[PDB]
């Protein structure tokens, strides 16, 4: 019943492990790739781009999940440092050519039926 | 059964090592492709001269839509649907509604000549052979908008090659 | 057949025509407004209706099997015309 | 066919084996043709392609 | 058997398979689930996931067996069941001049044993299977996604992923660049229903509810 | 076929053969683009009587697969025979 | 407790006596063919789609009509009750028009589906077949009675469920026709309906004539608002637009029906 | 072949290049001129037949080193080979009828669905809703011009 | 007994973060799980034998050029087949998306008695047949 | 033995000048290999019996070429190297245990089709 295969893990300690690990990873690599790719935005703008995809996943607690999302996260990496990834790819994380959409509830009724 | 394609042994007699030795030497078998493409140069060439000549086809070649009249006019298609129900790409798009004088008719046959794939189903699911694909293949256009064909080009199409159109399902519709 | 409504447009067959506050009518600016000008509801009826002596008569379109599935048609009815659901043909009874 | 249970009848099998051919002929002198083309070769391409 | 429009039955291989079946259930009980062959004369062997390198390993290696090259690796994905996925194995045996089908199962979150160490070709076939699946295989050389895009994110190929995706691509010439944006159809994929309500094979009904 | 006969000879001197022979541009030996009107055969469930369809439904013959072993002295099976060994073209052995 | 023991197929299965030999199928998730037979109208037994060998019985049974015996195995599958299935599906189609493309009813049509479940696949016939005069029932019912295969279920509707006894059978033999015989409009709180249990495009809605085809449609299972009934409805809807309003069975509102208004 | 076969250019480019071992071959999952090229004797046509091809007779060419050449070889002689089957069928071509005559799979001639009502109901139906497959799963798969071509259908 | 060296996870199946669909599309949607209701113009019960899980419908607006129905909906045409509606809300709920479950309905045993037609004092003999 | 082929016509599969003798090892290898198996496992039963058969066939058939026929598993030197693949599923076998019970039974419908 919850008797399992791990993937990495066996715990969350181990599996926070491997996140701080990646975290390291892609914040080392932010700098060559604002570089090689040219990118028009900073390193401080691109580090901030990192810390936000991990505070999206920061409400897990399976560590099957979650080891998952470090193996998910490993493989952008290594196609960002090896340039498998052009310069759409890796500026597509910043939805720079989509009008921000409203929020609040009087600004979605106005322009539609969607909640 | 099968075949070896390449397991040979050259004869080590010493008049086969020195005709290999004037082949190696003198090029003997790279002057045979010079040959083979010099009586190429004196055939005549296979091109045709187009547009004046053009390639040969069949009576049932798939070419552009078209939507046919029975002879007295009236519309064969009764919005029927079965074209729009087996187009693969989903290219057809049909509305009926009951005509003035009572008929079944359709308000909308809209084909889109970008998801076509000119596969033939349409017409070969069509009960009254109306939707038909033309020997025509000359319709390029310099806009996308214009292959977006709706009921009155396809109606055009059928008031324009009907003449042809007619003449090769009469040549291949026992066949079918 | 084809009429104009007041701002010159050509109504099409199916009763289609951009009013005249529409935008969509600047498709058509500097180009033509595709029409079919072969109305069917117009030529089916100038086929004349055929005398048939018989309770029941059959239409398969005409041309056998390059026509229409042949259905058969009931002429009992005086007071109108017995009518082919698919090519639009009428079809009356000799002097009943 | 093998899932409906149903057999094509014999003429069509034949034609089947007869186009299946004619086929692999089509692939085989785009095959070895185009391989002759990236190695150099290109005349081989045009004689086979009228073919 | 002379019905023209029917396929003929091939009763000499169905009892050949069926022996060898039972052979392989009899040699690997500790991973066999279940065996059956089809009346098209196809062998079909399910085995719990732990014996995946076991149960090919045999089969490539046994000499009454010697399935030496994988036809095809592939999964299939049934949601209602707990382990969605159904990773299948098309073997051939060049000496025996015969096929066998080995199935397995996993869900999004259990790992699967990696076939690479018994057939090289199982490298490309599961790279395909975490691309359009999202089913992980442990120890692979190199796992990656070998045919959506670079980024992409969801694995198409189940059923619950939609047929035109969430994103779609175009030029913007603000940015000079390819960008990609919320899916929007000028024309919606138009949903036909088309089962009929009536039963079309008796012999495959279920037992009522 | 327009080649003259100097030509042709040049020509199948450079190459070896005798081109004219089979010639690679079609001439009157095509089949006529007009053909007469087929009478196609029927199948032979084109029958009045003795025509039952229960008689000859493929589909309806397909069964559920027959479970071998499920978990819900003998002798060693292969899957089958062995593979014949194949035999040397008669025809052309070697290439 | 009083039920007795039949078999479908060799399964056994415990029926409350007067229960039928298809409601004995139905206990086992097998459906009898059926144009007439309705579960809410009268039994009529009159289109013999239904029958069913009895093992050790010479004769099939209408098996809409025949109460169920103590200890009879119902063969559904033999080749008696499929080659009865055959012979009638055969009499069926032998004067229905080949309406189908210009018909309202291909795609939702019971005799297309089972013509292709329990049917041949071709016709031996080598006649003419049989034209009626279509009538006027009312604006709601468009009625084209050549599709007409003398079920009755409009007949037996009319009387039972709308009480009102306006439509029937005139003449007899192959020229049977139903109809009003007078010129009279069904026009009743419960017309619609005849339309639904109408196994044939005989009966079709005249204002959603040529519309649309069931394929092609979305169903939207909602509720009805046009009284304090709360009839549960389908909606279905093409590209965006309601095309058409069907009854959704609820046995303790609505049963299957729906008033006009709603529909 | 008089431009590539004995053209020693040509030879120098294929001749021991893209050398793959007979076991190696195998367990990476080649199939057709791939394996025959390095002297595999295994052509699906032959030894799993389906339509007709027990009843032609045709050579399958092996190779013998493996390597780029010698699978020219066999492409160039399959050729061959193709054209002595087209022989066969041009002369052992049947008479009769060229789709199943079961309706309830392939539609009925058009002047069948314009005369009779049940091939009017099955064109209709075949065309909108199609046939109905049985439940079940087939692996099959064919010799296919570059390889054994399959088809896992569900 | 199995060698794989197993876990213990104890918490809620959850799955919306690996799946790669957008936000947007997990909390604003509502998957409706049902049997499919017969299609009153047959008879036919075979396609009311599965439950179905399918989504809120969203706008389809016209599209100017030809009239088309457009939308911008990823999950307009998603429908799910599962064999039990358990199997159906373990899904749903895997996935994070809000369910309403409707139960299935049965049409009631009735009582058919074709001698009820023609009977001697009963309300129940039919003028017609 | 007679005259010793010159190729086996497999690419990377050498010529084995001594086949019988070679063959005789790994048979009686694989024998050995088996006798630490569990006595009723049918893995032991059945690839005694097979080996057995290909043993016997070697020990009476000092001709290669005829040797091949009855052995019936293609160039001897395929058979040779079907004997090794035989040795080392034996040695793994043991490390498998695979005639063991089965490790656990699937959910009740995981092998049900049609869903
Ligand atoms: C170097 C050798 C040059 C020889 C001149 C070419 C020639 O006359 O070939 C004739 C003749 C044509 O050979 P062919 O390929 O069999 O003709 C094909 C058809 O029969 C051809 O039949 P056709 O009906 O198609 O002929 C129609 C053609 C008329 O055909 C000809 O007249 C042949 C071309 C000569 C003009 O009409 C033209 O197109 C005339 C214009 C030709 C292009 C202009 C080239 C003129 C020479 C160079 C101009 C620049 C200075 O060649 C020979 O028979 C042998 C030529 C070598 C003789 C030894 C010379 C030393
Ligand atoms: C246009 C107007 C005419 C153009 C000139 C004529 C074309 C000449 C080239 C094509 C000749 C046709 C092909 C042919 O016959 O060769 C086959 C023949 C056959 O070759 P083979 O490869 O089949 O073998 C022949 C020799 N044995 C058998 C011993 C191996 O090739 C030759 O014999 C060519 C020999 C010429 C060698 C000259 C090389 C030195 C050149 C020095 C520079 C001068
Ligand atoms: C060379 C002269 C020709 C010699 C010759 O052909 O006589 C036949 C003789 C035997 O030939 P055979 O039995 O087939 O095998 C060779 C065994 N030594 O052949 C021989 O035995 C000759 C043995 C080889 C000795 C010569 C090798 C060096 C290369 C000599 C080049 C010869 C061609 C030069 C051109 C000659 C014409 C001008
Ligand atoms: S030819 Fe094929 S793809 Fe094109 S409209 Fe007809 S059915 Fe559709
Ligand atoms: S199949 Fe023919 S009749 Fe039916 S809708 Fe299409 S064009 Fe019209
Ligand atoms: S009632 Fe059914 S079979 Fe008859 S024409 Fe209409 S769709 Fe076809
Ligand atoms: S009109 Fe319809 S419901 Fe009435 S008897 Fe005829 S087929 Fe039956
Ligand atoms: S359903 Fe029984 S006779 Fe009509
Ligand atoms: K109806
Ligand atoms: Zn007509």
């Amino acid at each position: 019943s919850t008797s399992v295969k791990p993937i990495f893990s066996r715990d969350m300690n181990e599996a926070k492990r491997r996140v701080r690990e990646l975290y390291r990873a892609w914040y080392r690599e932010v700098p060559n790739t604002v570089h090689l790719f040219q990118l028009d935005i900073s390193v401080k703008q691109g580090r901030d781009k990192v810390r936000e995809m991990f505070k999206k996943n920061a409400h897990i607690t399976d560590p099957r999940v979650v080891d998952l999302l470090v193996i998910k996260g490993k493989m952008e990496l290594e196609e960002t440092i090896k340039v498998w990834k052009q310069r759409t790819h890796v500026m597509r994380f910043f939805h720079e050519t989509e009008a921000p959409r409203p929020k609040d509830f009087l600004s979605k009724f106005y322009v539609g039926h969607d909640p | 059964t099968y075949k070896y394609v390449n397991l040979r042994e050259p004869s080590m007699d010493m008049k086969s090592v020195t005709d290999r030795a004037a082949q190696t030497l003198l090029w003997t078998e790279l002057i045979r492709g010079l040959g083979m493409t010099l009586s190429y140069l004196f055939r005549e060439p296979a091109t045709i001269n187009y547009p004046f000549e053009k390639g040969p086809l069949s009576p049932r070649f798939r070419g552009e839509h078209a939507l046919r009249r029975y002879p007295s006019g009236e519309e064969r298609c009764i919005a029927c649907k079965l074209c729009e129900a087996v187009c693969p790409a989903q290219a057809i798009t049909i509305e009926a509604e009951p005509r003035a004088d009572g008929s079944r008719r359709t308000t909308r046959y809209d084909i889109d000549m970008t998801k076509c794939i000119y596969c033939g189903f349409c017409q070969e699911a069509c009960p009254v052979d109306a939707i038909v694909e033309g020997p025509n293949f000359e319709f390029s256009t310099e806009t996308h908008e214009e292959l977006l064909y709706n009921k009155e080009k396809l109606l055009n199409n059928g008031d324009k090659w009907e003449a042809e159109i007619a003449a090769n399902i009469q040549a291949d519709y026992l066949y079918r | 057949g084809v009429r104009t409504s007041p701002t010159g447009e050509k109504v099409t067959h199916t009763g289609q025509v951009y009013d005249d506050g529409d935008y969509r009518k600047v498709r058509f600016v500097g180009r033509q407004k595709e029409v079919n000008e072969n109305f069917a509801i117009d030529l089916i009826a100038e086929q004349p209706v055929s005398q048939v002596g018989s309770r029941v008569i059959s239409c398969d379109g005409g041309g056998g099997a390059l026509g229409h599935p042949r259905v058969y048609i009931n002429l009992d009815k005086e007071t109108k015309t017995g009518t082919c659901g698919y090519c639009g043909l009428q079809f009356r009874q000799q002097h009943h | 066919e093998k899932l409906l249970n149903i057999r094509p009848p014999p003429r069509a099998q034949w034609i089947r084996v007869l186009f299946g051919e004619i086929t692999r002929l089509l692939n085989h002198i785009m095959a070895v043709t185009t391989h002759a083309l990236d190695i150099g070769a290109m005349t081989p391409f045009f004689w086979m392609f009228e073919e | 058997d002379t019905r023209p429009t029917v396929r003929p039955r091939n009763d000499v291989a169905h009892k050949q398979l069926s022996a060898f079946g039972e052979y392989v259930a009899e040699i690997l009980p500790k991973y066999v689930q279940q065996v059956q062959v089809s009346c098209f004369n196809e062998l079909e062997i399910c085995i719990h996931p732990d014996g995946v390198i076991p149960v090919l390993t045999f089969l490539r290696d046994h000499s009454n067996a010697q399935f030496k090259s994988l036809a095809d690796l592939t999964a299939v994905d049934i949601p209602t069941r707990q382990n969605r996925f159904e990773i299948v194995y098309n073997l051939l045996s060049l000496r025996f001049n015969s096929r066998i089908r080995v199935k397995t199962y996993t869900d999004e979150l259990t790992p699967i044993e990696s076939s690479v160490p018994v057939y090289k070709a199982a490298n490309w076939y599961e790279r395909e299977i975490w691309d359009m699946f999202g089913v992980f295989f442990a120890n692979h050389p190199d796992l990656r996604r070998i045919l959506t895009d670079y980024g992409f994110e969801g694995h198409p190929f189940r059923k619950d992923f939609p047929l035109s995706g969430y994103v779609e691509l175009r030029y913007d010439d603000e940015v000079k660049r390819v960008v990609a944006e919320p899916v929007e159809l000028a024309q919606e994929f138009r949903k036909f229903d088309l089962n009929s309500p009536w039963e079309a094979f008796p012999a495959y009904r279920q037992p009522p509810e | 076929a327009s080649a003259t006969r100097f030509i042709q000879w040049l020509r199948n001197w450079a190459s070896g053969r005798d081109l004219q022979a089979k010639l690679q541009l079609r001439y009157q030996e095509i089949s006529k683009r007009t053909q007469p009107p087929p009478k196609l055969p029927v199948g032979p469930s084109h029958k009045l009587s003795n025509n039952y369809y229960c008689t000859r439904d493929g589909r309806r013959e397909a069964m559920p697969p027959s479970i071998v072993m499920s978990s819900q002295e003998k002798k060693a099976v292969s899957p089958a025979p062995p593979i014949k060994r194949w035999e040397l073209s008669q025809d052309e052995p070697y290439l | 407790s009083n039920l007795i023991e039949v078999f479908v197929d060799g399964q056994s299965v415990m029926v409350e006596p007067g229960t039928t030999v298809l409601q004995a199928c139905e206990k086992v998730g097998m459906q009898i063919p059926r144009f007439c037979y309705h579960e809410r109208l009268s039994v009529a037994g009159n289109c013999r789609m239904c029958l069913v060998e009895i093992e050790k019985a010479p004769k099939v049974v209408a098996a809409c009509a025949m109460p169920v015996m103590k200890g009879w195995n119902i063969l559904t599958n033999s080749e008696k009750t499929k080659k009865a299935r055959e012979g009638v599906m055969e009499f069926l189609l032998a004067n229905h028009p080949l309406d189908c493309p210009i018909c309202d009813q291909g795609g939702e049509c019971d005799l297309q589906d089972q013509s292709m479940m329990f049917g041949s696949d071709r016709s031996r016939f080598l006649e003419g077949k049989r034209a009626v005069e279509d009538k006027n029932i009312g604006p709601l019912v468009k009625t084209i009675m050549t599709r007409c295969i003398q079920c009755t279920r409009c007949i037996r509707f009319a009387s039972e469920i709308a009480g009102v006894d306006d439509l029937g059978t005139t003449g007899r033999g192959n020229d049977m026709q139903v109809g009003t015989y007078i010129e009279k409009m069904f026009m009743s709180e419960l017309s619609g309906n005849i339309i639904d249990i109408c196994p044939v495009g005989a009966l079709t809605s005249k204002p959603y004539a040529f519309t649309a085809r069931p394929w092609e449609t979305r169903k939207t299972e909602s509720i009805d608002v046009m009284d304090a009934v709360g009839s549960n409805i389908v909606v279905s809807t093409r590209t965006g637009e309601v095309m058409r309003i069907l009854p959704r069975m609820h046995e303790d509102i609505n049963e299957e029906w729906i008033s006009d208004k709603t529909r | 072949e008089e431009m590539l076969t004995n053209n020693r250019i040509w030879r120098n480019r294929t001749v021991d290049i893209g050398i793959v071992t007979a076991e190696d071959a195998l367990n990476y999952g080649f199939s057709g001129v791939m394996l025959r090229g390095s002297g595999i004797q295994w052509d699906l046509r032959k030894t799993q037949p389906y339509d007709v091809y027990d009843q032609v007779e045709f050579d399958v060419p092996i190779g013998s080193r493996g390597d780029c050449y010698d699978r020219y070889l066999c492409r160039v002689e399959e050729m061959r080979q193709s054209i002595r089957i087209i022989s066969q069928c041009l002369n052992k071509m049947p008479p009769g009828e060229i789709k199943v005559d079961d309706a309830k799979v392939s539609p009925p001639k058009r002047a069948e669905m314009k005369t009779s009502m049940e091939s009017l109901i099955h064109h209709f139906k075949l065309y909108t809703e199609g046939y109905q497959v049985p439940p079940g799963a087939t692996y099959t798969a064919i010799e296919a011009p570059k390889g054994e071509f399959g088809v896992y259908l569900v | 007994t199995r060698d794989t060296q197993l876990i213990t996870v104890d918490e809620k199946l959850d799955i919306t973060t690996i799946t790669g669909v957008p936000e947007e599309h997990i909390k604003t949607r509502k998957a409706r799980i049902f049997v499919p209701a017969r299609n009153n113009m047959q008879s036919g019960v075979n396609n009311t034998k599965k439950w179905k899980m399918e989504f809120d419908t969203r706008e389809r607006w016209e599209n100017p050029l030809m009239g088309w129905a457009s939308t911008a909906d990823p999950l307009s045409n998603l429908v799910l087949t599962f064999s039990t509606k358990e199997d159906a809300v373990a899904f749903a709920e895997k996935n994070g998306w809000s369910y309403d479950v409707e139960e299935r309905k049965v049409p009631k045993p009735k009582s058919k008695s074709y001698g009820a037609n023609f009977s001697w004092n009963k309300r129940t003999r039919v003028s017609t047949k | 033995a007679g005259l010793l082929k010159k190729t086996t016509g497999l690419v990377g599969l050498a010529v084995c000048e001594t086949p019988h003798e070679r063959l005789k090892i790994l048979y009686t290898k694989i024998l050995d290999v088996l006798g630490h198996i569990p006595k009723n496992a049918a893995y032991r039963k059945y690839t005694e019996q097979i080996t057995n058969e290909k043993l016997s066939m070697v020990k009476a058939e000092p001709d290669v070429k005829k040797l091949e026929e009855r052995l019936q598993g293609g160039q001897i030197e395929e058979v040779i190297l079907q004997a090794e693949n035989e040795l080392s599923l034996a040695r793994k076998m043991i490390q498998w245990k695979p005639w063991e019970p089965l490790v656990e039974e699937p959910p009740a419908s995981q092998w049900k089709w049609p869903i």
